[PDB]
């Protein structure tokens, strides 16, 4: 019942597969025999047995990666990948993230991202009714809940910005949220979100754009040219 | 399909590329178009006189016989092509290579690539609140330093007047970044439209490319906490200096308390005395490593102002 | 407050209308993405040109009769507008050394104008240079750039051509419905006197290319039966390519 | 009206102050653009994972001690926050089949709060499968990755490692100049047993992976030493980004 050691035999093509380099016989023969296995050579093959000692050596990775390690890392020369060029399907009818992400930071906004585990006091109440995912092992008492929406993280992130003197911050995010339902792959639908946070004045101190604070028609204009005008448009209604 | 070596190939990240100023320009609401490259040498002389033209041997007509010489032509047939439609409110740009003939040259000519662009027309399209204004210039230059100066330097830009015989002399300029002729913008002469028949104020706004080709990789630094305050300051001065001794020396003076430069308010109506003007000039005073208190605050403002009687005005008593 | 002051929910919102691009620019950013992702860069260059880049280099030579069926536009004996956009290939294959592979947009000019030809058409030349590719190697490229570009919807067919400046040649030809077969692009393999002028062996070394027209294949793509409507520049055509 | 209705200029132009992105976005997207010009196509999945995907997929196999180490956020039994993204592959080697490869960007988590680690923070783990790619072909590409990530000013080091779902190991370990090296990445090929339990033969196919923290990468490129600083999302530190 003592822990015994098994016949691992390393041919040529594997250790020749795996490195890519050539390494002579006559050092790889050595390597081993230094290292403190018991090695006999057996014609473009190699049957050593394992040391006591060690408890890493069951298969052939195990018996290419000390060769390699003993030889070095850095005398290993570099070469490129060899491989095909297949082109891969695309299609003209989706949409891409980062258009969308580069039209919304040119209308003015900015991406944050923030975390994406919140307080299930101030969690319940911009949701009441839907039960959370709450959390064994928590860090602190404030971040025991998988949120719900992008919101408790935003309207923290817009009162953490606005305690540092700039009550100016239009900030949006883009992450994936947890919702339960007893339908999904596992027990929580998981979607895709695109959100955000505007605040503040429209124009900043200029010489003729007066001073209103955002209404929601302008944010309505805003999501227009998010959903309209780049996917899809025409079939909308509110 | 074929067999190949998968190197990567060299990048970089200090430059920018065509595509995201096009994409900009059109979250601006611009329509790209693309012009004939060989325009009419009767309308091509009409915007730029002085410079001979590069003139083509059996051409297809009359109407078509000369290379560019800026890309003011085509643009201007673009417009009075949809305005002669039943169609208004045009907003176009293009970018292409203008031919300029020289010397010093590679086959007599110089290239550069050009990205150009037409606004003319209503500015907000009719909208409920938002009333009925055409665009001028500080639009224009406002919607241009967006796409100039913000993915490239706005690191020193000046704008000066330079004439051009195809444009008016007071509402247009020439942006430099840092010493260098680089593009001339604003509203086209007001009978240069007499021939066209251009109906409405156009404007233009030309750009040299492979100059402003190269942004900034940006470097952190240390950021405080502390608050900062709102101090208002309204110099009188004549209505002679535009803005270039006004909001650019109140910077220079002191590098560690003065960050940010302002202005809400012109004042010229019945107060102050007529030729002079006041321009209200905001401030947000800041300290890098503590707070600022009322009495370094006077230090601050009264060194700007004495730094500000060399433009021969100081400031106002209010 | 609450129940009160309420406003009208479904009016449409400030903002400024958004604008497209133009339909030949969209099919070039879209093939250049579509040969980016192979590795392909592109390269760029000068409209003017004396003869020794346009057809002296691609072994035309001069006495050839593809110095009047060109149509070119010519200013006096060693300058013309760029008839064939290759210059840009030729100047990045003299300087540095083998092996790359770069492909290339601009315009061309040809003295043609009738209700079916423009005198400026965009062209699009490819070119790869490196060891052991072949015919198979073009026809496995090709057919795949036809089958994104278009959704597998069409058949193509290889016939035989020529082009100068590339032999042994061919002509791809995918399959219309209206007619019979509308010619979309040409390719070919590198002739050896274009490679020995320049730099490289013509004995290890091989290689393609490849020139197809942008507004031909928008027209098909997109529906767009008129080809002179491309350069007029109408908002009310332009509008719904957005 | 010529010379008396002029206005001042050089009076700052009306606009809205465009944003910018954030640091580990810019830096993601950057890095996806280098490995996108080679094919690497990007792959997505969900952020909640049970064992099988996880720990018992990657030959772990759970009386390792990897599941103490890796400081994980647990639920009940059978479900985990993802400690690292390498379900998102699997979840893709195991449907199709055999001859390509991916990338995936997506956020881990840790059980660590200290003034140098967040418990969040982005992770990049590439795959690639094919025939006849060894460790030559790791170092010829992950060099090539740093050098053009970098603009040649630094050393690298290949030392050994060891990763469960990667024998044999590597570490990557750029030189910088405040100590001595910082360790940026880790990789090695594909374990065999990895590869058994999904539907691939190890006798004949063989492949890589590497993964490379994005906060230090960015950290270390541009200049920032705070780590907490990225996700507190002070505009103050953001606006000097864009």
């Amino acid at each position: 019942t003592l822990p015994k050691r098994a016949t691992i035999t390393l041919r040529r093509s594997k250790l020749d597969r795996l490195i890519g380099h050539h390494i002579a016989d006559e050092q790889v023969s050595d390597i081993l025999r230094r290292l403190g296995c018991e090695v006999t050579e057996g014609q473009d093959e190699w049957k050593a047995v394992a040391p006591t000692w060690r408890f890493d050596m069951e298969i052939e990775e195990d018996l290419v990666e000390e060769v390699a390690r003993v030889y070095g890392y850095n005398n290993i020369p570099d070469e490129p990948i060899q491989a095909g060029l297949i082109m891969g399907t695309h299609r003209e009818a989706d949409l891409s993230l980062k258009r969308v992400k580069t039209m919304l930071n040119d209308k003015g906004y900015q991406e944050v991202i923030t975390y994406s585990f919140v307080d299930p006091k101030v969690q319940q109440l911009i949701h009441p009714g839907a039960e959370a995912l709450l959390l064994p092992n928590p860090i602190s008492v404030e971040m025991s809940a998988m949120r719900l929406s992008l919101w408790s993280g935003l309207l923290a992130t817009v009162v953490y910005n606005q305690n540092r003197q700039q009550n100016r911050v239009r900030i949006f995010e883009t992450g994936l949220r947890f919702v339960p339902d007893t339908q999904a792959n596992l027990g929580i639908r998981q979607d895709l979100m695109l959100a955000g946070v505007i605040c503040g004045n429209r124009y900043d101190e200029h010489w003729n754009l007066a001073k209103e604070t955002v209404d929601f028609y302008d944010l309505k204009g805003d999501l227009e040219a998010v959903l309209d005008l780049t996917g899809k448009l025409g079939d909308i209604q509110f | 399909p074929i067999q190949a070596g998968l190197i990567m190939g060299t990048h970089r990240e200090a430059d920018l590329s065509l595509k995201r100023v096009k994409t900009m320009l059109n979250d601006k609401g611009y329509q790209e178009v693309i012009t004939y490259s060989f325009v009419d040498p009767k309308v091509q002389q009409l915007i730029h006189p002085g410079a001979e033209a590069l003139l083509l041997p059996n051409p297809i007509s009359v109407e078509m016989s000369a290379m560019r010489l800026s890309l003011w032509s085509g643009l201007l047939a673009t417009v009075v092509y949809n305005q002669n439609r039943q169609q208004n409110r045009v907003r176009i740009f293009e970018t292409g290579l203008r031919f300029v003939p020289d010397t010093q040259a590679n086959l007599g000519i110089r290239q550069d690539l050009m990205l150009a662009g037409v606004i003319c027309g209503n500015r907000y399209d009719e909208h409920w609140n938002l009333a009925k204004e055409t665009v001028d210039f500080y639009d224009l230059k406002g919607d241009l330093e967006a796409v100039l100066d913000l993915t490239g330097k706005l690191g020193d830009i000046q704008f000066k007047a330079e004439m051009n015989p195809a444009l008016h002399p007071g509402q247009s300029a020439a942006i430099y970044l840092k010493d260098e002729r680089i593009g001339f913008i604003g509203v086209v002469h007001p009978e240069l439209e007499r021939k066209l028949d251009l109906n409405g104020r156009t404007l233009v706004f030309e750009l040299e490319w492979n100059k402003l080709a190269d942004r900034i990789v940006p470097q952190a630094r240390e950021i405080s906490r502390f608050p900062a305050n709102r101090r208002d300051i309204a110099v009188v001065v004549a209505e002679n200096v535009p803005a270039a001794d006004i909001l650019s020396e109140c910077k220079k003076v002191g590098v560690n308390q003065v960050v940010g430069v302002n202005l809400f308010d012109v004042y010229r109506g019945k107060g102050v005395a007529e030729g002079y003007k006041s321009l209200a000039i905001s401030l947000i005073l800041q300290d890098t490593n503590r707070t600022l208190e009322e009495e370094e605050i006077a230090a601050t403002v009264a060194k700007c102002v004495e730094a500000l009687k060399e433009r021969f005005q100081a400031s106002l008593r209010d | 407050r609450l129940a009160a002051e309420t406003i009208d929910i479904s009016l449409p919102g400030r903002r400024i209308e958004n604008g497209g691009l133009h339909p030949v620019t969209r099919t070039i950013d879209r093939i250049e993405s579509f040969f980016g992702e192979l590795g392909f860069t592109v390269a760029t260059g000068p409209e003017i040109e004396d003869d020794y880049h346009n057809f002296d280099a691609l072994n035309i030579p001069g006495h050839h009769p593809a110095r009047a069926d060109h149509d070119t536009f010519w200013f006096d004996a060693t300058r013309l507008l760029r008839t064939q956009t290759s210059g840009v290939q030729i100047r990045t294959m003299k300087a540095q050394q083998p092996p790359i592979r770069i492909i290339a947009p601009g315009r061309v000019y040809r003295n043609d104008y009738d209700q079916t030809h423009t005198p400026m058409f965009h062209q699009m030349e490819g070119l790869i240079v490196d060891t052991n590719i072949s015919f198979t190697n073009l026809k496995g490229t090709l057919h795949d750039f036809l089958r994104n570009f278009f959704e597998e919807d069409l058949q193509i067919r290889f016939r035989p051509s020529y082009f100068p400046f590339t032999e042994p040649s061919a002509e791809v030809d995918v399959m219309g419905k209206n007619g019979k077969w509308l010619e979309v692009l040409g390719c070919g393999m590198v002739h050896p006197n274009v490679l020995r002028n320049v730099g490289i062996d013509p004995e290890i070394y091989s290689g393609f290319a490849f020139g197809m027209g942008m507004e031909r294949l928008t027209m098909l793509r997109y529906g767009v039966t008129d080809l002179r409507s491309f350069f007029e520049n109408d908002l009310r055509f332009l509008k719904q390519f957005k």
